[PDB]
């Protein structure tokens, strides 16, 4: 929304055990390439050469691209793991915000 | 340990003589024979502790103490920091309070 000079969003990295429940937050910079010249292949191997026929496939490619987050070590540090495995014997996954900003082409 | 100008007072306990049964005439010295006795019970304390938690943002994990012993024989020592064999009660290794890593 706002001009080019300010900016739309600052660095936010935390945890906080708060109680029964704790707070991670983290920031990242990526990068984005252009993919297939903006273009649907369809792509597929057939079995007959090279691994074999267990290996046929068939489907489309994209030039889209996407955000994959999930792991554990994305969301904890090796101190903030310990601090958990230690003292707590169980967990799960409550909420969470996703947010990006300071785009730049 | 905490030195202290005032520290918890200190608690002492006896149990009360029984005399002897006196001889009938008058013995103006006084009564050296007793009754053998002694005494039993039981005795709690509560403690109040006042403790800090803390917050390091150092990356790496810190050491902590855990418990590395291979192996025992309860034929033999029991499990450290357990009842042994025999029915005494042994404390394997000292232990310190400083394990956290924090800077200068």
């Amino acid at each position: 929304a706002e001009g080019v000079g300010n900016s739309s969003g600052d660095w936010h990295c935390d945890t906080k055990w708060m109680g029964d429940h704790v707070i991670t937050k983290s920031t990242r910079t990526w990068v984005l390439p252009t993919y297939g010249n903006h273009l649907y292949g369809p792509i597929n191997f057939d079995g007959t050469t090279g691994s074999g026929a267990n290996a046929a496939y068939a489907g489309y490619k994209t030039p889209w691209g996407y955000f994959d987050f999930n792991r554990f070590h994305c969301h904890f540090s090796p101190r903030d793991w310990q601090r958990l495995i230690n003292n707590h014997t169980g967990i799960r996954p409550k909420g969470l915000k996703i947010k990006v900003f300071n785009v730049q082409v | 340990g905490f030195g202290l100008k005032h520290p918890p007072p200190m608690i002492l306990i006896k149990n009360t003589p029984v005399p002897a049964d006196p001889p009938t005439t008058f013995n103006p010295m006084p009564q050296t024979s007793f009754i053998t006795e002694y005494s039993t019970g039981q005795v709690t304390v509560e403690m109040l502790w006042e403790v800090q938690k803390e917050s390091s943002k150092r990356w790496n994990p810190e050491v902590q103490f855990t418990s590395n012993f291979g192996t025992s024989d309860p034929a033999v020592d029991g499990i450290p920091f357990g009842i042994n064999n025999l029915g005494t009660y042994v404390e394997s290794r000292p232990i310190g309070t400083r394990y956290i890593s924090k800077h200068l």
